[PDB]
């Protein structure tokens, strides 16, 4: 029986319905489940003023302004701001109860339902913590985590001490191996393989113990992306294992701790470090306050073998030969089952939803798919049609929205041209016209359009189970170039810069040159286009490896006349900036010699001086910056308290008066100590 | 006005992003207005 004691259970027991039914249910220890219960409602409390947005609600939930929101489902509105402060509240209340192990699963349900609805709401702010964390509740609702350290303990000891079955740690295991492995099979990506997800990572000091026997590109290359796709791959498989599990332990936090600095995550990572002990025995922190000093253990609850309980049934040789496998048993089982089977086929049910299909598969937060993909965007280009008169306008990028995220998604985009078709009328338009034109780069590569610019959108089709026809392919077939577009980059001065341009055949490019760049050409890398000179009409054609100087403070048109996509670059420089850094180095020089012997120059150095400051700072030690951080925190804590006071208080009782609010909200930004 | 660019300013077009990061909503049109009709003269 080595099986038995590698995997804890043996052949047999997966036989048989009856026999699997009686496995997951073996009774177990909770203390593990507990403490990660603890943890989890503590790091929500401190997470739901910082990450939530309870802090900026009265700013993103205005009753009077003109927004456009993104739900999943359009039937879904936000409700009055003061109902939104009550949401918010009812949410802190479930997750402290969840915390405390106070009626665990009112409270349970109390944090559970208005977190979803919240994060229901708005699109543009998924992410895979954040679903996560909502998946964890929801698992949570169903556990029996107030068996110990809690409240409903000190208050009826039938619960305490109290056994629980089997699949409420198998579970929670099989939730964090799949995160752990599907991160990891979705870095299986030419791109983070080849090194292009992350490359100005490996230039942080965290980073240099490992530059002393390596360089730049091997400490980018083979611990930045390759290091990581393995731990990815192999953090599961070291934690589960008994022999192996130290090691991965040393690994996986490590891992954490480096990426809590790494990054700006808000308390992923400490969630990830605190789901790390649930693989260990169930029973570690009863061993745990067993190794510390007598001193310390006469005032600890004693410590005494588990009373049996009734979620969990009872297979002994001696006591009995077995019970009927109950309702409850049979529930449990087919849950444990049918959760780890959906969690497994979600991240790749991509094929079904081909409407949220873009150049990447899918809405981004439930794939695991974490900094696979970087984006860069160039330009966006709204302009409308009026219906009445037929006038061409331009609407400034983003007048209604409150993200940027609707730059990249079909879905998004739709409903942000019918928002826009809806308040248009509010500002003198009669049934407008919508087109946009955006250009993204994705992983380097040369930018292009992702949207086809010759469609209305108000009226385009789209569909949830069907492939969006205005989306444009993204050209796979430029990507060996990015080692020359590296090449040209470096080969340039400080004072030059270069844009990467590929054109669709059948599409033209309107550009107007600024004033303030007098020195700008373009050179053609592929395919051959046609350059036309708006002011002079003059049509001059470019072919590949020839360049072209143009004019500034005018406009020009780049029409792509090839078969196949054509690539171009941009080379400028800004001469204006250049005349006043000539000329404020010189003035400085004079200072000098004066010395020896400008409003511009004063706004340069009093910028200069406080970047000094800042190395002050760097000599400052870090216990200054440490209260900076400890009074922000406190600052947004309070100010997210007396905001929530102030609408309750208009909810159960009523609004006062215009001038007491005043008073009441010039108060709550007091900035306590600065 | 303040929702509509000129032709101009919209074509210049010489003028990177992770979304698992996490703020100017301030900055929404016509939110001064809106505000001070909420909570008073703030
Ligand atoms: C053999 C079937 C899969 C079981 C796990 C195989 C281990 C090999 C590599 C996987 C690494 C971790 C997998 C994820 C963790 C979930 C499983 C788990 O926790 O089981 C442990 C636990 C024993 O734990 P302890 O007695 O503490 O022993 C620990 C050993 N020191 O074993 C069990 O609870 C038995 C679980 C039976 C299987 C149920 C879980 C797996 C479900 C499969 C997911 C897909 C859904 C249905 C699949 C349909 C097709 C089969
Ligand atoms: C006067 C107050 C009245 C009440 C007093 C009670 C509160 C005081 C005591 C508790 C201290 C914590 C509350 C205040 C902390 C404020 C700081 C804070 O939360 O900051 C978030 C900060 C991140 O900062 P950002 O702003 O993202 O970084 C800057 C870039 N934006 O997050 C943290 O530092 C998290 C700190 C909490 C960690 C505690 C949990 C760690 C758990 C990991 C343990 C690992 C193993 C556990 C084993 C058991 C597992 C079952
Ligand atoms: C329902 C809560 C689930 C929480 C989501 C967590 C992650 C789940 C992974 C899926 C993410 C997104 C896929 C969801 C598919 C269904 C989407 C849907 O019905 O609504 C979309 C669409 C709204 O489009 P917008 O772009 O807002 O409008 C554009 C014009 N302004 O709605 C409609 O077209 C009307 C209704 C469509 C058909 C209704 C559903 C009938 C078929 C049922 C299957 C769909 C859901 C299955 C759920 C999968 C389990 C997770
Ligand atoms: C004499 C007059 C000026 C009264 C002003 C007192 C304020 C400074 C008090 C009133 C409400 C208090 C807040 C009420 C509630 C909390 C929640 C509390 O939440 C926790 O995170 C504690 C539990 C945990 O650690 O998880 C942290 C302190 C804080 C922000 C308190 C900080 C101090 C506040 C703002
Ligand atoms: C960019 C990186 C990961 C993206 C990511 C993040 C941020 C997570 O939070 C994840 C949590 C769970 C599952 C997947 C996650 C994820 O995919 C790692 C790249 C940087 C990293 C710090 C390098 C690690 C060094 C390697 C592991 C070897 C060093 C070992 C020494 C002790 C010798
Ligand atoms: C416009 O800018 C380009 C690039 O900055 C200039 O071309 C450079 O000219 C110098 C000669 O002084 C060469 O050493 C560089 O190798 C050139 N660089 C490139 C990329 O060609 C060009 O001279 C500038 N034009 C004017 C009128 O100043
Ligand atoms: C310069 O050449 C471009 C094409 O390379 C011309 O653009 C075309 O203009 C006609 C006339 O309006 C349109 O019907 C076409 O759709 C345009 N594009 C193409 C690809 O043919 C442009 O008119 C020329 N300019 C001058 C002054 O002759
Ligand atoms: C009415 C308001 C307040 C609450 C609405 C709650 C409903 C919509 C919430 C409660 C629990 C949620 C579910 C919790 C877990 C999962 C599993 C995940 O893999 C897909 C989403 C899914 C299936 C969620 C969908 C939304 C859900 C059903
Ligand atoms: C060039 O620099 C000036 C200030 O030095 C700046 O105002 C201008 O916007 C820059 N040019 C461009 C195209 O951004």
């Amino acid at each position: 029986s080595r099986i038995g004691k590698l995997l804890g259970f043996e052949w047999t027991d997966l036989s048989s319905w009856r026999r699997l039914v009686t496995l997951l249910n073996r009774p177990t220890d909770p203390a593990s489940l507990a403490v990660f219960r603890f943890l989890f409602g503590f790091l929500m409390v401190l997470d739901i003023p910082q990450e939530r947005g309870l802090s900026s609600l009265d700013r993103k939930y205005l009753d009077g302004l003109d927004v456009c929101r993104f739900p999943l489902l359009d039937a879904l509105r936000p409700l009055p701001l003061d109902w939104m402060y009550l949401v918010y509240t009812i949410m802190f209340l479930g997750a402290l109860g969840m915390m405390l192990g106070l009626c665990y699963r009112i409270s349970c349900v109390l944090f559970l339902l208005p977190y979803w609805y919240v994060f229901l709401l708005d699109k543009t702010s998924w992410n895979n913590h954040s679903y996560l964390y909502g998946l964890l509740a929801f698992q949570l609702t169903f556990m029996d985590a107030n068996h110990y350290w809690s409240v409903d303990g000190l208050l009826n000891a039938h619960r305490r001490n109290a056994h629980v079955p089997l699949w409420n740690y198998a579970v929670l295991r099989g939730q964090i191996f799949i995160v752990y492995f599907i991160a990891g099979v979705k870095k299986l990506d030419a791109d983070w393989v080849e090194g292009y997800s992350m490359e100005y990572l490996s230039r942080h000091w965290l980073f240099s113990p490992f530059k002393l026997l390596l360089s730049e590109e091997l400490t980018s290359l083979l611990v930045v992306h390759w290091g990581g796709l393995l731990l990815d791959l192999s953090a599961g498989f070291l934690l589960f294992f008994d022999v192996s599990r130290s090691i991965g332990l040393f690994f996986v936090s490590y891992f954490h701790c480096m990426n809590s600095q790494l990054f700006s995550i808000g308390m992923f990572s400490y969630v990830m470090l605190a789901s790390s002990p649930l693989f260990c025995s169930p029973e570690w922190p009863r061993k745990l306050v067993s190794y510390c000093p007598r001193r310390l253990q006469q005032l600890l609850p004693l410590k005494a073998a588990p009373q049996p309980s009734v979620s969990c049934v009872y297979k002994r040789s001696r006591g009995k030969s077995g019970q009927k496998p109950g309702l409850r048993h049979q529930l449990g089982a087919a849950f444990t089952l049918l959760y780890l089977l959906e969690q497994l086929f979600l991240p790749y049910s991509h094929f079904l939803t081909q409407g949220y299909n873009n150049w990447t598969n899918g809405l981004y937060g439930y794939s695991w798919d974490m900094m696979v993909h970087s984006r860069s965007h160039q330009h966006v280009k709204i302009t409308y049609r009026d219906g009445r008169t037929g006038e061409l306008g331009y609407l400034n990028p983003g007048v209604f929205t409150q993200s940027r995220r609707w730059k990249d998604h079909a879905d998004m985009l739709k409903q942000y041209a019918t928002c826009l078709s809806r308040l248009l009328p509010k500002y003198n338009v009669t049934e407008p016209q919508i087109y946009f034109d955006i250009w993204v780069s994705i992983n380097d590569r040369f930018q292009q359009r992702i949207f086809d610019p010759r469609v209305d959108i108000v009226q385009a089709a789209w569909s949830p189970f069907q492939r969006t026809s205005w989306v444009q392919p993204l050209l796979m077939d430029l990507s060996p170039w990015r080692a020359k577009l590296q090449e040209i980059k470096s080969s340039l001065d400080n004072h030059t810069e270069v844009v990467f341009i590929a054109d669709f055949p059948g599409l033209h490019l309107e550009n107007f040159v600024s004033e303030d760049l007098g020195n700008t050409s373009i050179q053609l890398l592929q395919g051959e286009v046609t350059v036309e000179l708006v002011a002079e009409q003059k049509n001059q054609t470019l072919r590949e490896g020839e360049k072209m100087q143009l004019p500034a403070g005018e406009y020009h048109k780049v029409y792509t006349t090839s078969p196949s996509p054509s690539c171009y670059m941009y080379v400028y420089v800004n001469t204006t900036e250049l005349a006043l850094e000539q000329d404020l180095a010189y003035l400085q020089e004079l200072k000098e010699k004066v010395e020896n012997g400008t409003p511009l120059v004063q706004t340069f150095l009093r910028r200069q001086q406080r970047l000094q400051e800042i190395e002050r700072r760097r000599n400052t030690p870090f216990h200054e910056r440490f209260f900076r951080f400890l009074l922000r925190k406190l600052y947004v804590f309070r100010r997210s308290f007396l905001m929530t006071c102030i609408s309750l208080r208009n909810l159960i009782l009523g609004r006062p008066s215009l001038e007491q609010l005043a008073q009441e909200v010039t108060y709550a930004n007091l900035r306590p100590f600065e | 006005g303040a929702a509509f660019v000129s032709k101009q300013e919209g074509s210049e077009v010489v003028k990177p992003d992770p979304l698992e990061p996490r703020d100017e909503l301030a900055d929404h049109i016509g939110f001064q207005e809106a505000y001070r009709r909420f909570y008073g003269p703030v």
